[PDB]
């Protein structure tokens, strides 16, 4: 037997590379820092072990998402000017929509150095802090200045493929009772993944892809109450979103060719803003999660469903982005009940206008008001629970991590390295 | 055609016919990165390359060797390795001989160049 | 019969690629970001067809034209503080260059933050709006700041060539009749291109490259008035330029460390600035235009000058630099005339310190004013003109395009990919 | 000597002889530009020489192949193809016909290698 | 073994026998300065293996011509070149005749090319 040397085995190992984008009005994530799309090949017999929890796709995809939010905000307004005092009066002056603003007077500059400019708008009590018509000030002014999020950047996720470089493969695994760990029977290689949109929101998994057969229960360690439940319907749940108010947006220019669009007036409708989820479908929904919950801590225990325990607005709410304005709904009522072995719930949202996205300080963005009434249909795709540390278990809803929203969506992922030099015993001799 | 990768979970065997599948796909916030893993699988191919021309294999996909087989890295007979056995259970089973193989593979055809270098000058 | 492969055969197919500069006190398109230069194969037999319209080079060389003009106004003075309200006043209070100016008063930034500083400056009128000793303001005050043309930079261009990378080649059309498209039976493998000198005007091709043997005519359709005419002399027309002035520039200091160059005062010849083109040169050229004209509208028909039509300053007139101050000619003289089967032309210019140059709006730029004065020797080397849409055809000057300027210049090139692996049969058989 | 791209209107059979001059000349923000540039040559040059090498044709600017000429391709004779025509005139006759040719020439090479690397066991 | 450019005062015979010591190694803001010296490395490397190829010497490190010595290159004989000199002294002795003896390597490939290639028309 002779050492024969032969190239171009199937052979990978586990490896961490750069993954380029891919995709098929400029985004956030736009198309001009992505590649043109064009694929999968079933490799039988191939018994892979994939790990959604040590992904680095997802450690990679936050980056990228993150980085693309940065470069977008750049070449726009940035509101150093708005660091002014406010004298800011209520609206109402006695459950709507107007017991949440403050009408705000202040001095601005004008596009001519030498001249002020006497403005007001309309804030959010959540956006101003006082000072001690009273005085008050922006809320995210004593950390960092509020780029304004640019008018003509859509916030609208769109699908963006990840695509392996050259010498690499990417691995999806098909099986479709694959929680997120361990061998998995069947398994292909594609190009690159289906077109992942980085919906970015909280406690609640907004659009995306759907379990096949049932809801599936995804932890790093689901007898460990510190890590995340990623939570995977196979149903969606729609949820409609609404600010029933018409808002009239105003332009302020703040200096030679910047512009302050602010809330003017409001009119119209002036409930609060809120999300409506069936009240039937959310009841089977939480069903069908019960019963694949009781299969990882017994038959007879107790699964109750509580609200958020506390932290920030970003974490306490189902904080989300549906018409170019931030929501931040209560989803108390949705995670209120307790299981033993046409209607509608409404949840009422908060509205914020400073946004500190991505859990950081130093950062902020001012999103524009939104000309008109803002409406919203979304699926609820997943959860994220967090368990409470007896035969009753509690899950709370949980987030802020925005890595658990994508590691839902890249955990059938997986980046190999091809090694294509291979040695092996043959009858040969080199003559 | 299986496509890329395709007899992966194929025999040995049967997996050496499709060589050139895998072969030809190991060459071709979204500049500097895109660029860079370009980069990265240039030099990952050519050094792939280099080492099959310094054991005297370049240009080929099969090249038998004359180094023979010591039975420590495998005692398998070639019944139950070429017609039972897949590329990555394989790769598994050598992956520690695989640098004692490389250096002598490197060193074999490094005494064949002077072989030939002398029975040229006859 | 067998195939056999040939490696190295001189094959190539049309492509577009990345073409890097090459040139043999900073410039705006400095030697910085190019390369040095070091030629030219003759390829018999080869008849190439060639599209000057449909030229990738002249929509790269537009885009680099572009960037590196940005790239060299990065580092020098934003003129934000020169938006404050101006007291002007005329400087004759009664045909000269002084009544052209507005003699403006304003307060600016010291060095030190809170000191104030009284200065004056002399503006153009083109330079100042007024807001309704009256009260003006900076044309591009509400759209944009000025960045100041940085001092210690030239606008003079140099030649650049632009240097196909590996495995591409430029072909070069040696055809003295080529127009502009179709087969050119003389062609060249050229390492790169002759140095193309980045002249900016319009209405004009000033300096540059001569026709060869007669006027040639160059027109994507002929027979479409909406698209320009781009003659080609075949003998330069000299122009020569004055701004009969003696300027005195006067710095101001706006800030610590930038400084804010301004008109103090004008003495001198107070003429107005203009262009002298010889008369009986001019009338020879366009007879050879005229000539060379009819062979494409007919014998009989009546070739008739006019002057431009109407739009902005930088459309309607022959906009050009010389000697770091920007003018903008009538040319009304020059194109007047009816064409039927020592002394000098004097065209009144008018010059602007604030410059949208590239067709733009948002990034203008405060050109400092040149102290002493100024003289201009240039040679008119084409036309850019726009048909009339009867047996009269009227052609009037055109432009706004900077493209068609360089158009004019990378007419005779082309880029092409080598594909150097062919097949072919022969009685070989591998052994 | 004619140069590079010389003998591009020459007749297919003296174009031949300079076929190391174009073989040599495939090879070699605004940093990127350039740098982006070079990246393209080097991966356009490595998948023409990874062609060569798994049609057995590596190292050689010249190769005969065991793939006969179907006349399907072209049926004008030995004497009008390379006495008569330029390499770009025969570039689109044979156009359509190109990516058929290079599977027969990759399908070729692999039933070569792997009768070779038989009949070198017996 | 002695290394990287550990033969560098080894003569010229004795350092000859370490060239895939050597050649191995040639291979493997502030980001593009990585970038741009991978990609010069991976061009340079290129170049070489061309000239290999246009020589006939593609996948060797030794390779023996059919170009004869002039001795009006070196009139030293073979025992004060390859048992006295190293590679170093040898290179500044030839330095002025390398694109002279580069030339005559690629010409006298290109006839052994056709040589070769017409003997297997009959
Ligand atoms: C806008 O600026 C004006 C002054 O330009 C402010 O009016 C002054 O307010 C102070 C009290 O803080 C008085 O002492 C002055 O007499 C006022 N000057 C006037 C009325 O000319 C005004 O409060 C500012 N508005 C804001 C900050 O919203
Ligand atoms: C910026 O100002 C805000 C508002 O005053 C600060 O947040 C407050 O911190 C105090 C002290 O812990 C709390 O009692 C308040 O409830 C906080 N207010 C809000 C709205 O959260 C914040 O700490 C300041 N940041 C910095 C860096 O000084
Ligand atoms: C989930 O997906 C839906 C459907 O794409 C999104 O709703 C769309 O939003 C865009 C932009 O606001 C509108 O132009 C479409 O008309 C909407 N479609 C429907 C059916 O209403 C929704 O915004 C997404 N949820 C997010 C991003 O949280
Ligand atoms: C979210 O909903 C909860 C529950 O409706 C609100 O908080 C509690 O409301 C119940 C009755 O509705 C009271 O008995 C509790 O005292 C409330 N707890 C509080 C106020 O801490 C809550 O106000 C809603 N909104 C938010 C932002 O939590
Ligand atoms: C420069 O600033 C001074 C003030 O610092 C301006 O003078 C004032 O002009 C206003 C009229 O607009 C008067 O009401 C004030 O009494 C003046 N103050 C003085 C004279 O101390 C002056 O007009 C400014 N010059 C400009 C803008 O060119
Ligand atoms: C900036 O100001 C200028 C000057 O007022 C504006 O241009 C004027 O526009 C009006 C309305 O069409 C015309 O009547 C004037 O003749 C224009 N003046 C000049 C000098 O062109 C310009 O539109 C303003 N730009 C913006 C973005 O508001
Ligand atoms: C056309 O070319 C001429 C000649 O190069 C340019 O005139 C020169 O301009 C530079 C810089 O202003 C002077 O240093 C030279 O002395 C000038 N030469 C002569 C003969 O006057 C002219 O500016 C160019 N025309 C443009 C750029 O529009
Ligand atoms: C450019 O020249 C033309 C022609 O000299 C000037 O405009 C016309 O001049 C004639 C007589 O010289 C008058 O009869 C017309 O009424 C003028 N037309 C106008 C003023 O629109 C023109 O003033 C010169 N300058 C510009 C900038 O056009
Ligand atoms: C403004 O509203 C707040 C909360 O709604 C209230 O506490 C305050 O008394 C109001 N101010 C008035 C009515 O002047
Ligand atoms: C996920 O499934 C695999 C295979 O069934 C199993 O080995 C693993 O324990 C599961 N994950 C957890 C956290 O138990
Ligand atoms: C939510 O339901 C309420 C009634 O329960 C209704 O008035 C409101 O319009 C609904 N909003 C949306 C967005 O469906
Ligand atoms: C959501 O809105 C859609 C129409 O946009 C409606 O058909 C559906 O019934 C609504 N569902 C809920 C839960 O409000
Ligand atoms: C959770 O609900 C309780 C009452 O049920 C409330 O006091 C608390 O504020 C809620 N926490 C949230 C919404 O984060
Ligand atoms: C929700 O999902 C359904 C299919 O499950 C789809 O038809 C609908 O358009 C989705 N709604 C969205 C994305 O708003
Ligand atoms: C998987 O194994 C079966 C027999 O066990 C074989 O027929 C099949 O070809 C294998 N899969 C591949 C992709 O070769
Ligand atoms: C075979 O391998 C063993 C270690 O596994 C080693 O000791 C022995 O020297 C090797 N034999 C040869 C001939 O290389
Ligand atoms: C200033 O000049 C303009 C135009 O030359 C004229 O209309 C105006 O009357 C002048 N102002 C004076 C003389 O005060
Ligand atoms: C330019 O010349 C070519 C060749 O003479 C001719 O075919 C073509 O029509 C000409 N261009 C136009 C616009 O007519
Ligand atoms: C233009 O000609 C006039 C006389 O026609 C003369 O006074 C002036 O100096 C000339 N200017 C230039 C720049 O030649
Ligand atoms: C332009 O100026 C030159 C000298 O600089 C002079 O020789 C020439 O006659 C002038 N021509 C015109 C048309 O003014
Ligand atoms: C063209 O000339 C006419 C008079 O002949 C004039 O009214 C018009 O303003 C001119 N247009 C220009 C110079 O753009
Ligand atoms: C104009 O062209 C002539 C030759 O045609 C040249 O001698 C002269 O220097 C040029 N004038 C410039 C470039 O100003
Ligand atoms: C062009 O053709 C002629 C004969 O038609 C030939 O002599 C000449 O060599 C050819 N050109 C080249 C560059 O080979
Ligand atoms: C040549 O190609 C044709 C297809 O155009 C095919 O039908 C024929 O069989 C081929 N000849 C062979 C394979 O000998
Ligand atoms: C240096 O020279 C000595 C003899 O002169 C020799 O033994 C030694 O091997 C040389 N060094 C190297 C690194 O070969
Ligand atoms: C050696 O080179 C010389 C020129 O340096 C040349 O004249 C001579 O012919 C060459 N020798 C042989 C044998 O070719």
């Amino acid at each position: 037997l002779w050492v024969t040397v032969y190239y171009g085995v199937p052979v990978w190992k586990d490896a961490e590379t750069t993954l380029f984008c891919a995709s098929d009005k400029h985004n956030v994530w736009a198309t001009h820092a992505c590649v043109p799309t064009d694929q999968e090949i079933h490799l039988e017999n191939v018994t892979e072990e994939f790990n959604m929890w040590k992904n680095n796709m997802v450690e990679q995809m936050h980056t990228d998402i993150i980085s693309l939010w940065d470069q977008s905000l750049k070449p726009c307004v940035k509101l150093t000017p708005l660091c002014v005092t406010l004298q800011c009066t209520n609206v109402t002056n006695n459950d709507d929509m107007r017991g949440e603003l403050k009408n705000c007077s202040f001095n601005m500059t004008t596009e001519l150095r030498d001249k002020k400019q006497k403005v007001y708008s309309l804030f959010y009590r959540l956006d101003v802090v006082q000072i001690n018509n009273k005085e008050y000030r922006l809320i995210n002014c004593n950390t960092s200045a509020c780029t304004q999020a640019c008018p003509k950047v859509s916030f609208e996720p769109i699908p963006i493929h990840y695509c392996a470089p050259a010498g690499f493969a990417i691995l999806k695994c098909k099986d479709k009772k694959f929680n997120g760990t361990g061998p998995c029977p069947s398994v292909s290689t594609v190009q690159c993944t289906h077109g992942i949109k980085p919906v970015v929101s909280t406690q609640l998994l907004l659009n995306g892809s759907l379990a096949e057969e049932e809801v599936m229960i995804r932890s790093e360690n689901i007898t460990n109450n510190a890590k995340n439940i990623l939570v995977q319907f196979n149903t969606p749940v729609q949820i409609n979103c609404t600010r029933p108010n018409n808002n009239t947006r105003k332009s302020i220019r703040i200096g030679p060719g910047q512009a302050f669009y602010a809330t003017g007036d409001i009119i119209g409708d002036i409930r609060q803003a809120h999300c409506n989820v069936s009240k039937a479908t959310w009841n089977e929904t939480l069903g069908k999660v019960v019963k694949q919950l009781r299969k990882h801590f017994g038959n007879n225990t107790i699964i109750r469903f509580a609200n958020s325990s506390g932290g920030d607005l970003e974490v306490t709410t189902h904080s989300f982005n549906c018409g170019g304005e931030f929501f931040y709904c209560n989803t108390s009522g949705l995670f209120n009940s307790t299981w033993i072995s046409n209607d509608s719930i409404t949840l009422p949202c908060r509205i914020k206008q400073i946004i500190n996205m991505w859990q950081r300080i130093g950062q902020c963005m001012y999103a524009p008001p939104i000309q008109g009434v803002i409406r919203c249909v979304s699926n609820i795709t997943g959860l994220i629970l967090t368990r409470d540390g007896s035969t009753t278990e509690t899950f709370r809803p949980g987030g802020g991590d925005m890595r658990d929203n994508w590691r839902s969506e890249l955990y059938k992922y997986k980046v190999v390295k091809i090694e294509p030099l291979g040695v092996a015993p043959t009858r040969c001799k080199r003559r | 055609f299986l496509g890329f990768l395709g007899a992966a979970g194929s025999t040995m065997g049967a997996a050496s016919m499709t060589l050139t599948v895998q072969a030809r796909n190991l060459l071709s916030v979204w500049g500097i990165k895109q660029l860079q893993a370009r980069v990265l699988a240039v030099e990952r191919y050519l050094r792939d390359q280099q080492l099959l021309g310094i054991w005297g294999c370049s240009g080929k996909l099969i090249c038998c060797t004359n180094v023979p087989w010591n039975s420590s890295w495998s005692n398998r007979n070639l019944s139950e390795i070429w017609d039972n056995m897949t590329w990555l259970q394989w790769d598994k089973e050598i992956s520690n001989y695989t640098q004692i193989i490389y250096g002598l593979l490197e060193e074999s055809q490094n005494q064949q160049e002077k072989n030939e270098q002398d029975l040229l000058a006859l």
